Order: C-alpha cells, then sequence, then structure tokens
C-alpha cells in the first residue's frame, strides 16, 4: 500500500540516519534523526510512526529516555529527557564494535519489507514510546492563658539556646576536622579557624557565635579538642586520628541527655 | 588507507569514468556532457557534479568522499582532465588542470559546531563573509584567504559571532564578495602554528577550512526547502478575501490599537520591487520608516516584534553607533598587516531589515555617511589606498523622540524633530504618536494590558475582527511572497495621479518626485501582499490613502483640518 | 612511585565497593557513551570510604592523576578523565601562593574573557624523516591522524568584588578547562573552580575540571514558618530594617518592596517584561538620602554603590578596550552588568551629565544594553534595579516655583521609575526633639539602644525563601485593578 511504501522509505532513511550518527561514535537523540528524515525525504517526522515501526519490526532498535546528553550552546536545561535510539545488532564472532555495513542495512530494509507484505497478507497501531519518567470573658481567658506562658518562659532563656548549638555542634565539628585537614598544622588561631569555618560553612554566623560554639565543643568534649592560652591569644588543637563516628554517637547522647 | 591500495584506486577512477560517461537523468540526457560542453564553450576550469546522483548511483564513492577527501578528489581531477582530453583534445591548449566540484551536501554544520572529529573531512557550512584578501601567486596557483563569521540571524542573542579563515584556489577566488551570505563544502584540515603554540603554551593547530564549492545563499535555497504543505496553505490564505485585514492584525498582538503604525511597518516590510531602469539611475524598491512618538507608546517592542519575526535583523542602539561602526571600515590586520574591509552593520543588513533607536540621538557627523546608503543603497569606500563598492539594500526602521520629550501639534513637524530636511526627505513612511486623555481608550487599554499579563503568566505557560495568522506562517508567508511575486504597474490611469500631484504641489507650496517613487513602490508591495501578479487600482487607492494620511499628519493644526476638507475624496 | 600505585588501587577499591547501590556502576556504563568521557567524584565520599587515601589525593592530586585515568580506564575496560566535586574549604585568589601548588583546592571568581575552543595534542604519533621510523605515545610538555586530541577552552577571570581589599587592583587568573568541561562556563558569571595550580613557564594557572554557579535544618525552618505567620510581620520588617532611621517609614517600604521585587514575564512574542522595581528618592539636604543606599549595601550582598558625577557613560554599561596580546577589541564590563540580578545605587544623580543618563536610558526599560562600536556588535542582560539619589535644583525646595520647574530631570527619565519620592524639610519642635534624642542616644548608647525584632541574617533567609515563590492573579485583584487604574488615570509625571 501507499502508506506501508511511505512507513518503508522513511524506515530506510531512518536507518540511514541511525548508522550514520553511530558509526562516527555519536548518539542518536530523537530531534537529529528528525532533522535529517525531514531534510532528506522532505515531509514530517513524528514519534506516532517511530512506534509504527516499531510495531512493525521491534528488533530494529531500543529506545531509552535518557538525560545529561550534551546539546551544545542551545540553552537546554539538564532536566529534559531525551529519547534516544540504540541500533539493535548481531555481535561479531571478529571481536570488533559492530558497525552498520551498507549489507546489513540492505537486510533491514528486505526484512521490513517481508514484514509488510506478511501484515498485508493478513492501519498499523503504534506501538507504546518509552516516556519519559462574651468578648471580655474571651479576652480574660487569653489574658490567663498569656500569663501562664510567660510564667513559663520565665525560665533562662540560654537553657534552649545552649540545645538550639547542640543540634549544631556535630556538623560543624565534620567541617573543623576538614579545616584542620587541610591547613597541614597541629594548632590554629581562634580568628583564621572561625573565619575559616564562616567562609565554608552552611549557615551564616558571626564570629563570635562561632567562638561560642568552640568554647562549647571545649568544654563538652576536652579528651579531643584542646585549647592553649598564649600570650593575648587562645589556639586551638585537636586530635585528628579519632573516629568521628563514635564522636558523633557521643554528641548525639549528650544532647538528648541535655533534653 | 584501504583506498590508497593502487587496484582499487584505479578501479574505481575507471568506474567514475564510467559513471561520467554513463549516468542518464530522468529526462534520458547524459547531463555531464552537456555540462562539459558549455564549460568548453565558456573555457572554465571547473566541473560541477551533484552529490545526490553520485550518492544514487555509487553508494561506495558517496562513503568514501567524505572520509578520504583529499585523494579521491585528485584522482576524479585526473578523470576528468583525461575524459576532456578524449572528448576534446584541443581543450589541453587552454587549460592544464581541470577541478571537481561537489555540491549537495546532504550534512550542514555550523561554525560553533566544528569539532576534531571534523578534522580532515568534507564538511558543509553556511555563513556570512566579512573580509577578503586579493589575488596572490605560488610557485606550485591563485589564492584567496577569506574571513567567515556567523550570520546573526542564527545567532542567538548575548554571543558573540566567532570568525573562521577559508582558502580558495584558481576559479573559487574571487568568486565572493565581503557581506556576502554563502554556503561552502569543503575540507575541515589544521594548520601546524608556533606562534599559538607559544601564546597558549600548549600545542595549538589553527583549523582552516579548505572550501571545494562555494554557493551564495540567495533566498533560492530558502525556497526549495518548503514544503508543498506551505504553498498550499499560502495560496489558500491569498484568495481569502480578507487577508490584508487578518494580516494587519497578526502583527503584534500583544499592542493594543495604533492601525496606521502596523499598517505602514508592514507595507514596508513586504518591500517593493528595486528597479534599474536603463542602468543609468537605479529606482530603489525600499521602504525607510520613521517613527517619531510620545513616551509610553510602546516603540521599543515594535522594533523588538520587528526583530524578532524577520528572517534577518540587526538591532543597534543611538548611543553605541557609531559611523565606524555602522559601516565598513577599512583595518590592518594584526597578523598580515594587508588593509581589510570589516563589514558594519547596514552592509551586514543587506538583503535584510536594520533598526535605529534613538535616531534623534545621532551626531550630525555620523548622520552625514547615511544619505548615501539611503539613496542608493550601495556605500562606496575610499580609505588607505582602497576604494571599494558594496551593497546596501536594506530597510531601514527609525526611532524618534520630540525634543522636549512632548510632541506640539502647533508646530510643523520638522521642528518638532532634530533632524535636518533631507534626512525627512530620503525617508519614505512618517508616524506621529501622540498622547491623549480618553476615558474609554484608557478602559480599553488597562482591560487588553491585564488580560494579557494573565495570559502569559509562566506558571500559566481585535480593531478588524479578524483572527491573526500564526507566526511561522506569517513569516513562510513572507518568504514565499517576497521570492515569487513581481507585480507589473501597466493599469494605471496617469491623469488621476498627475491632478492629485499638481494639489499637491499647490498645497505643499501654500504651506517632490521621490513621493510618487514610494507610492508606486508602496502599490508594488501592497500587490505583492496579495500574491497577485499584476497590480488593481484598489492597490493604488489604499496607497494614496495611507500616503495622504502621512503627509497630513505631519503639518499644523490650523492646516490640517483645510486640507481633510480638500481630500475628503480620497479619506473616505 | 609505589605511593601512585597504592593511590590506584585504592581508587579501585573505591569505584568497586562504594554503596545499598554503587552509585558509580550507571556512571561507568555512560562512560562507553562518546559524548561522555568525565567521570564526576564526590570528595566526601571518598573521604568517608577512608581518610588516607582521600589526604594523598588533596595533597598529590597532579602526581597521581593520571593513575586515577588508568584506574578508571582499567575499571570501565573490566565490563576518560575524572572530575571532582564537593570539597569543603574555599579560598581566595589572593591566597594562592606558591606553597600550594599540586594541591587539590576550588577557588571563587568572575569570568570576564572567554576565547574559542582548541584542539590540544596530548599524545603524538610522530614520523623520523630520516629512517621512517613512528614514535607513538609521546607526552607533551605544554601524524596528525594517529595522535590523540583533547577539547581546550582558555577562561579569564578576576577577583570577586566582596573579597577585594579596599584600595586593591583585583588580580586576574588564567583558567584551563579541558573535555567536559569547555564551554560549561559563560562570560560575566560567577564560579567556583576545582582543579589545581601548575607552573606555566614563571606563570601562574590554574587547571580546571569543575564549574559551580528542604534539606535545611529544623530549627532554622521552623523560625521561617512563625515568622512568616506573624500578622504584624510587614511592620516588624520595616522596623528591623533601618532601627536607627526614625520617620520616612514610606521610604522604608518602597525599599522593602523593590528588595522583594516583581516577577519577570515573556510574552508569546519573545518580548519580556520588566520584573524589577526602580526607586527615586529626591529631597532637601540633611535628610537620609544617602544612610538608605548603605544600609541596602551592607545588608545585600548583591548590592553596587556609585558617585554620580565619577562615573563615566562607559564605566557604567560597558566599553571596548583593545587587548595588548590578542591585538583585537573586547569588551570591559560595567557597573550594570555586574551588578545583574542585584541592586545599583547611584548618589547624586542630579549631578551626572545628559550623556551619561541617555545610556543608562536603554537598560532602565529593555533590561539590556546593546553595543555597535568599532566593529564590535553584541547584546547583554542587565536585569538590575535601580535605586537613585537627588537633590531639587539650587539644593532648597522653592515653593515660590511650580513642582515641575523644581526637578532637572527629563520626561522619559521621570516616568521610568516605579516610585518617585519627594522629601521637605520643615521645623516643628516635637520633630527636632526626637531627632536629637535619637542622634545622641545612638552616639552615646551604641548597642543597648538597638532593639531589632529579627535577626539581619534571618531576614535574609526568608528573602531568599519568598523570592522564588510567583504569585497568581485573581479575578477579583484583576478588577478591582482596573477600576483602580481608571480612578486614578482619570486625574508632570503623567501616568
Ligand atoms: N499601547 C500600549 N499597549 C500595551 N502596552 C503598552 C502600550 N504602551 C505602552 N505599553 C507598555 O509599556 C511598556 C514600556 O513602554 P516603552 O516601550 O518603554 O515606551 P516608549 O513609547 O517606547 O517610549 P520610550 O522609548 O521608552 S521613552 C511596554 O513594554 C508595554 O508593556
Ligand atoms: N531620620 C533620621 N534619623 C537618624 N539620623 C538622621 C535622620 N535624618 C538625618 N539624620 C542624620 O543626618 C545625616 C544626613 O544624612 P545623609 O543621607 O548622609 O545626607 P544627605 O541628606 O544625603 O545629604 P547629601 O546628599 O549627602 S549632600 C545622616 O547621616 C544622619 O546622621
Ligand atoms: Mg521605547
Ligand atoms: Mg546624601
Amino acid at each position: 500500500p501507499y502508506k506501508y511504501q511511505v512507513l518503508a522509505e522513511m524506515f530506510r532513511s531512518m536507518d540511514t540516519i541511525v548508522g550514520m550518527l553511530h558509526n562516527r561514535s555519536e548518539t542518536p537523540t530523537f530531534a537529529k534523526v528528525q532533522r535529517g528524515v525531514q531534510d532528506m525525504m522532505r515531509r514530517r517526522f513524528e514519534e506516532c510512526n517511530v512506534g509504527q515501526i516499531k510495531t512493525v519490526y521491534p528488533a530494529s532498535y531500543r529506545f531509552r529516555q535518557e538525560r545529561s546528553v550534551p546539546t551544545f550552546k542551545d540553552g537546554t536545561r539538564r532536566s529534559d529527557y531525551q529519547l534516544t535510539i540504540e541500533p539493535l545488532l548481531e555481535q561479531e564472532a571478529d571481536g570488533a564494535a559492530p558497525q552498520l555495513t551498507a549489507s546489513r542495512l540492505l537486510q533491514r530494509r528486505q526484512i521490513f519489507s517481508q514484514k509488510l507484505v506478511e501484515h498485508v497478507k493478513e492501519d498499523i497501531e503504534p506501538a507504546a514510546l518509552p516516556q519519559p519518567p462574651s468578648q471580655d470573658l474571651l479576652e480574660r481567658i487569653r489574658a490567663k492563658e498569656a500569663q501562664k506562658q510567660l510564667a513559663q518562659m520565665t525560665r533562662c532563656p540560654e537553657q534552649e539556646q545552649r540545645l538550639q548549638r547542640l543540634e549544631r555542634l556535630p556538623e560543624l565539628a565534620r567541617v573543623l576536622r576538614s579545616v584542620f585537614v587541610s591547613e597541614r598544622k597541629p594548632a590554629l588561631s581562634m580568628e583564621v579557624a572561625c573565619a575559616r569555618m564562616v567562609g565554608s560553612c552552611c549557615t551564616i554566623m558571626s564570629p563570635g557565635e562561632m567562638e561560642k560554639h568552640l568554647l562549647l565543643l571545649s568544654e563538652l568534649l576536652p579528651d579531643w579538642l584542646s585549647l592553649h592560652r598564649i600570650r593575648t591569644d587562645t589556639y586551638v588543637k585537636l586530635d585528628k586520628a579519632a573516629d568521628l563516628a563514635h564522636i558523633t554517637a557521643r554528641l548525639a547522647h549528650q544532647t538528648r541527655a541535655e533534653e | 588507507e584501504w583506498v590508497s591500495m593502487a587496484g582499487p584506486r584505479l578501479e574505481i577512477h575507471h568506474r567514475f569514468k564510467n559513471f561520467l560517461r554513463t549516468h542518464v537523468d530522468s529526462h534520458g540526457h547524459n547531463v555531464f556532457k552537456e555540462r562539459i560542453s558549455d564549460m568548453c564553450k565558456e573555457n572554465r576550469e571547473s566541473l560541477v557534479v551533484n552529490y545526490e546522483d553520485l550518492a544514487a548511483r555509487e553508494h561506495v564513492l558517496a562513503y568514501f568522499l567524505p572520509e578520504a577527501p583529499a585523494e579521491l578528489l585528485q584522482i576524479f581531477d585526473e578523470a576528468a582532465l583525461e575524459v576532456v582530453l578524449a572528448m576534446y583534445p584541443k581543450y589541453d591548449r587552454i587549460t592544464n588542470h581541470i577541478h571537481v566540484r561537489i555540491s549537495h551536501l546532504p550534512l550542514v554544520e555550523e561554525l560553533r559546531s566544528l569539532r576534531q572529529l571534523h578534522l580532515n573531512q568534507l564538511i558543509r557550512t553556511s555563513g556570512v563573509v566579512t573580509s577578503c584578501t586579493g589575488v596572490l601567486p605560488q610557485l606550485s596557483q591563485n589564492y584567496q584567504r577569506i574571513r567567515i563569521q556567523e550570520s546573526p540571524g542564527k545567532v542567538a542573542a548575548g554571543r558573540l559571532p566567532r570568525s573562521k579563515d577559508a582558502i580558495l584556489l584558481a576559479d573559487l577566488v574571487d568568486s565572493c564578495k565581503p557581506g556576502d551570505e554563502i554556503e561552502l563544502t569543503g575540507i575541515y584540515h589544521n594548520n601546524y602554528d608556533g606562534s599559538l603554540n607559544t601564546a597558549n603554551g600548549f600545542p595549538v593547530f589553527a583549523t582552516v577550512i579548505l572550501a571545494n564549492h562555494v554557493a551564495k545563499k540567495d533566498n533560492k535555497v530558502a525556497v526549495g526547502e518548503l514544503t508543498d504543505e506551505d504553498v498550499k496553505m499560502i495560496t489558500s490564505l491569498s484568495k481569502d478575501q480578507q487577508i490584508g485585514e487578518k494580516i494587519f492584525a497578526s502583527i503584534a498582538p500583544s499592542i493594543y490599537g495604533h492601525e496606521d503604525i502596523k499598517r505602514g511597518l508592514a507595507l514596508a516590510l513586504f518591500g517593493g520591487e528595486p528597479k534599474n531602469p536603463g542602468g543609468k539611475h537605479k529606482v530603489r524598491g525600499d521602504i525607510n520608516v520613521l517613527l517619531c512618538g510620545d513616551p509610553g507608546t510602546a516603540k521599543s517592542q515594535f522594533l523588538k516584534y520587528i526583530e524578532k519575526v524577520s528572517s534577518r535583523a540587526i538591532f543597534t542602539t543611538g548611543q553605541g553607533a557609531s559611523a565606524v561602526g555602522l559601516t565598513a571600515y577599512v583595518q590592518r590586520h594584526p597578523v598580515s598587516r594587508e588593509w581589510t574591509l570589516e563589514a558594519g552593520a547596514l552592509v551586514l543588513a543587506d538583503r535584510g531589515v536594520c533598526l535605529i533607536d534613538e535616531f534623534d540621538k545621532m551626531n550630525d557627523q555620523d548622520r552625514t555617511s547615511i544619505h548615501e546608503a539611503m539613496e542608493q543603497q550601495s556605500i562606496s569606500i575610499s580609505k588607505a589606498g582602497i576604494v571599494t563598492s558594496l551593497q546596501a539594500r536594506c530597510t531601514v526602521i527609525a526611532a524618534a523622540n520630540p525634543i522636549g520629550g512632548r510632541y506640539d501639534p502647533s508646530l510643523t513637524f520638522s521642528e518638532n524633530v532634530d533632524l535636518t530636511e533631507p534626512i525627512i526627505s530620503r525617508f519614505d513612511i512618517l508616524c506621529v504618536v501622540r498622547d491623549t486623555v480618553d476615558p474609554v481608550q484608557d478602559e480599553m487599554l488597562a482591560r487588553f494590558v491585564v488580560g494579557s499579563h494573565v495570559r502569559h503568566h509562566p506558571s500559566n505557560k481585535n480593531t478588524y475582527g479578524v483572527e491573526p495568522l500564526p507566526q511561522e506562517v506569517l513569516k513562510k508567508y513572507i518568504i514565499y511572497a517576497k521570492e515569487r511575486v513581481h507585480p507589473k504597474l501597466n493599469q494605471m490611469d496617469q491623469d488621476k495621479v498627475a491632478k492629485m500631484y499638481s494639489d499637491l504641489r499647490k498645497e505643499s507650496m501654500a504651506t517632490t518626485v521621490r513621493h510618487i517613487e514610494s507610492m508606486i513602490r508602496m502599490a508594488e508591495a501592497h500587490a505583492r501582499i496579495h500574491l497577485r501578479d499584476y497590480v488593481i487600482e484598489d492597490d493604488v487607492n489604499m496607497a494614496i490613502r495611507v500616503m495622504l494620511e502621512s503627509f497630513i499628519d505631519t503639518q499644523k493644526f490650523s492646516v490640517m483640518r483645510s486640507m481633510r476638507k480638500t481630500f475628503a475624496r480620497y479619506l473616505s | 612511585d609505589e605511593v601512585a600505585e597504592k593511590c590506584q588501587k585504592l581508587f579501585l577499591d573505591f569505584l568497586e565497593e562504594f554503596q545499598g547501590e554503587i552509585k558509580y556502576l550507571q556512571l561507568a556504563e555512560e562512560l562507553i557513551r562518546p559524548e561522555r568521557n568525565t567521570l564526576v567524584v564526590s570528595f566526601v565520599d571518598l573521604e568517608q570510604f577512608n581518610q588516607q587515601l582521600s589526604t594523598t589525593i588533596q595533597e598529590e592530586f597532579y602526581r597521581v592523576y593520571p593513575y586515577l585515568c588508568r584506574a578508571l580506564k582499567t575499571f570501565v575496560k573490566d565490563r576518560f578523565y575524572v572530575a571532582f566535586q564537593d570539597l569543603p574549604t574555599r579560598h581566595k585568589i589572593r591566597e594562592l601562593t606558591s606553597s600550594r601548588i599540586g594541591l587539590l583546592t576550588r577557588i571563587s571568581g568572575q569570568v570576564v574573557r572567554t576565547h574559542p575552543v582548541h584542539p590540544e595534542l596530548v599524545s603524538g604519533t610522530f614520523l623520523c624523516l630520516d629512517c621512517q621510523t613512528v614514535i607513538r605515545d609521546v607526552e607533551q610538555q605544554f601524524d596528525t591522524n594517529k595522535s590523540r586530541f583533547v577539547d581546550f577552552q582558555k577562561v579569564r577571570i578576576q577577583e570577586t568584588q566582596a573579597e577585594l581589599p579596599r584600595g586593591s587592583i583585583p588580580r586576574s587568573l588564567e583558567v584551563i578547562l579541558r573535555a567536559e568541561a569547555v564551554e560549561s562556563a559563560q562570560a560575566g558569571d560567577k564560579c567556583d573552580f576545582t582543579g589545581t595550580l601548575i607552573v606555566v613557564p614563571y606563570r601562574l594557572v590554574f587547571l580546571a575540571c569543575c564549574v559551580a554557579p528542604n534539606q535545611m535544618t529544623v530549627k532554622e525552618w521552623e523560625k521561617v514558618f512563625e515568622m512568616s505567620q506573624d500578622k504584624n510581620l510587614y511592620h516588624n520588617l520595616c522596623t528591623s530594617l533601618f532601627p536607627t532611621i526614625h520617620g520616612n517609614d514610606e521610604v522604608k517600604r518602597g525599599v522593602l518592596l523593590m528588595l522583594f521585587g516583581g516577577v519577570p514575564k515573556t510574552t508569546g512574542e519573545g518580548t519580556s517584561l520588566r520584573g524589577d522595581i526602580n526607586v527615586c528618592i529626591v529631597g532637601d539636604p540633611s535628610t537620609a538620602k544617602s544612610q538608605f543606599l548603605k544600609h541596602v549595601e551592607e545588608f545585600s550582598p548583591r548590592a553596587v554603590y556609585t558617585s554620580g558625577k565619577a562615573s563615566s557613560a562607559a564605566g557604567l554599561t560597558a566599553a571596548v578596550v583593545r587587548d595588548e596580546e590578542s591585538h583585537e577589541f573586547v569588551i570591559e564590563a560595567g557597573a550594570l552588568m555586574l551588578a545583574d540580578n542585584g541592586v545599583c545605587c547611584i548618589d547624586e544623580f542630579d549631578k551626572m551629565d545628559v550623556r551619561d543618563q541617555v545610556a543608562i536610558h536603554e537598560a532602565m526599560e529593555q533590561q539590556t544594553i546593546s553595543i555597535t562600536k568599532a566593529g564590535v556588535k553584541a547584546t547583554l542582560n542587565a536585569r538590575t534595579s535601580i535605586l537613585a539619589a537627588a537633590n531639587p535644583i539650587s539644593g532648597h525646595y522653592d515653593r515660590s516655583k511650580s513642582l515641575k520647574q523644581n526637578i532637572n530631570l527629563s520626561a522619559p527619565i521621570m516616568s521610568r521609575f516605579d516610585l518617585f519620592f519627594i522629601l521637605v524639610d520643615e521645623c516643628n519642635e516635637v520633630t527636632d526633639y526626637a531627632i536629637a534624642r535619637r542622634i545622641v542616644d545612638l552616639h552615646s548608647r551604641i548597642e543597648e539602644s538597638i532593639d531589632r525584632v529579627y535577626s539581619l541574617d534571618d531576614i535574609r533567609r526568608y528573602l531568599l525563601f519568598a523570592r522564588q515563590f510567583k504569585p497568581k492573579i485573581s479575578k477579583e485583584s484583576e478588577d478591582f485593578i482596573v477600576e483602580q487604574y481608571k480612578h486614578l488615570r482619570q486625574r508632570s509625571w503623567r501616568i
């Protein structure tokens, strides 16, 4: 039929384009194949006809949805799925990478024509392509509740602030370790260490907060981390051989105890 | 490597000879014999062979040509030379070497797309010529070194146009000009340059394309690329009696009102037919549009839309455009130090459109150079001992703001705009836009603006009463009309236009030939809109109407009422 | 090098045992793809898997990198280049010294210039011209058919403004990108590059491999949530952002709004609608004209400050300068394009010449700047919000003259500012008392006289979280806006 003739012609064009793209080590994308077919046959190319091909002879290709396809300087975002087509070719016994030679091209078009003839002897439904993945009483009650909550918060605020800092100590500690890994030094001053930690921390913080956090680390865990008062400064020394997992477990236990 | 084998090499040479002497076209004519007879008549030195026919007949040759270009091309040149000698023995006296040219390579690649993988391979590219050298002899031959930049229309915004070098030998020498859009089929070879290695500090090879075939990128290629469905849709649109209304309404959907400005801009976009009566004087077929506006009328929006729509478009601002920048200039090459021409904005605007923003900011010295290109559509550069002529056939759209920021209706149009009379005279269409406080028009503007704002949210992503056409359909219609229609003015009544022009003289001296020429090319463009090979007088009537509207818009208030009363016959 | 072989074996171990799925198996399988030839490896996974290997790689990256490539090739062949990411330490350009050569570090800068992609010959197959001997696999110390080439890009980077010490010229650095790193960076962008500092004949050059541009902690997230539910959030933010400024709260509201900013929209016709706000403050002297500029500059890290007369036309948008080495013309960035997606503050806008303001015109509305000078044609993004400060003519608002006669500004410039505030100074005893007591309290009690409802860092985090939402316009809002604009327009600074 005329429709089957057009199907065979565009299948030949698709096979030629796929071979040309694959023989030079280039990943065949749907857009390039469509552009090539449109230039070759001056006809519209669309996924429905590709699904029709897959229905006719599914063994021709493997269709995949893939990311990270370099589209040059086209402004394409990474999150855009792309439909790639991989030719299915029998592996030769010579050990060389399979290549779409003209003999294989002729074999494929002959097999496609034979499948079309078999279908006639019996429109083609396209195959499913892989898709991408009183007011006073209320006010008095409110005032009583506010007074009760105020009496509740008469407890020292610092009691919770440390707790807040207790949740921030572990992660920062990790960074601290890396800092002493990076500097090739056994001890460092407060100023430089705090500046580097702030410049590398995930949270914007003041140097004073970093100093108080370091003091809290020293007071909670003195065996790992030591402070030495020299002249007009305090210097920080750490044991780099300690296991980080056990220290993290100890910090979690201390935070639980403080809760 | 496999080709270098002597046996297959010779066998392929004789097979190519049989292809030359055996191919038959669909009409039963051996095309290459006619081609070789024509070349012998013209005493050329090159032969053109279609790659498509070779691929259809010999697949192995089509496979080999991109892979081993130099050796196979040399063999084909030898085969062509010996075929010529056998057919025309005397042809050795006029030529000693004949070269084979490969045309219509299916694989077309851009200058940006060039990588290592394409090295020493035949590639087809497209671009625009910027600078060229002279004819240089070699102790082997003719030499040409040219510099090619990417076509500005195809280049995305915000990224610089990249440049490459190309080499032409013998016949291809002097086959192109600077500022000409061409496509090339040539070999992407690499060259050894120690200066680059020393500068970058590591081995660098300067890749230079050795072109085999040169073809200027006329719109014939674009015509060939057109799908027949596009042609049938365009023809079905042409028979519509309201095609003009929908075409005008299809421009600037996001802007409300302002029928006259979009009418004039569309009429200029479709363009007239350039003429050369006698080869003694050349009558331009281009329309220059001037848009003087009070602030708040979305002139820049119109210019931006025109920039986007046009297949070839360049956008320039008033402050950043110098006289040297707009035109081609002479410069000494940093490497070879011969005088070279670098094309300006207008030169690259040839066959395209050029947009000038804030034209009232132009320095008069920069203005002086504009008139030559406006009147003659050609630029003569006489600098540093080099005198050259370059084509400047471009459609110019200029924007302007009145001095003081507000247009005074009590003054002449010349007084409100800080431009000399010749500059205004060169313009064919003048459009002034004012600001009026009309509550109903304000309601319409506000409603349309808020509706457009709601429609075009990224999360969510007429006056004539006609549905606008799709942008792609409009572009295809414009291309087909530009490249197919050539109207003829065989049914114009000269008495009516003569009387109208006498009245125009009377009422202008009470307050020229190029106005008649502008009206003529305007009627030609209006006929081109309707895809008619011959012009109907309705085109003339509409051109007269719009020209009279433009003319009366430039007059004082005390006289435009009398002008409208006098010319109420045509405006109705 | 025995340690190099040990590093190669340990990298094989990491590739083959890191995990309940091995992360790198799919990446290695995709490395077979011709367009994919570099492998991205996290540094945190390397350091958690083992520490000796991580330190050795961080310390002798140049020494073991070819061995890492060999390990990658062996691992892939059992069933190419190596890239690293997520180094926890950031360094400054002024910190780059010879003592750090060979160390794996990441550097932050701004790309100013770019060069085209060039083929670099790595291993060359040389043919002797005397005995026709083919010499293969010849490394290069800084036959084309059988040799190996790698894509190359050269980048020129400049120091960031924040890290620039006062009175210091920002130094420039050369960066080499190869393979997938090529063309991944664009001029005018700020990037962090991971790699090493190599020695070029001497000369200092950085070899880079990678480029840079829900999961927040519970307490920060809960604080943001709680402060998002405040009914008096607007006034509290207005007070906290300017604790030391008395009155003039309308200016505070306006600057807060322009900090938040609107949403940009692009029409189907490709036209972009500006989603930013431009603010003008004009007033008699002794007012707070400047202080707002300083506050917004110190608060927003993406703020640029400039004076009026000292700035030229070229310095604002961009300039065209001839490069010494290349003997061509390139573009040097201006303040507006450096302030991209930020805020630019101009002081004494009146003293600027008209020739400069006309240059500003394009960036004001079209949000882009176009250059067509000396054979250089380009368009650049200028997505900025402009805050301008000025005084009226002669420095005093003369009530004997009309309002229009009191401002010497062009009509389009007047039109293109969304908010235009004019400040007039009056002699009132209560205002004088309040101003005097505030000033003296600040002078005497510097810190204890400051009560901030929310922390500045908290405000910054909330603003960052809020800026990514894109609200929709309701129909009720639609017709309310229609009728309000009707009433407003039915009545100098034309609307
Ligand atoms: N008639 C209109 N219909 C719809 N939107 C409009 C109209 N006039 C102006 N606008 C809007 O106003 C915006 C700004 O207008 P502009 O283009 O800057 O004004 P202008 O008339 O070009 O004068 P200049 O050149 O800016 S001094 C446009 O982007 C439109 O969104
Ligand atoms: N409301 C206010 N609250 C606190 N201090 C104020 C207030 N108004 C004025 N001042 C003080 O007056 C100074 C003047 O402010 P500036 O903005 O530096 O001056 P100016 O009004 O911009 O005049 P110019 O432009 O510099 S000539 C401020 O720096 C404050 O010290
Ligand atoms: Mg405008
Ligand atoms: Mg001030």
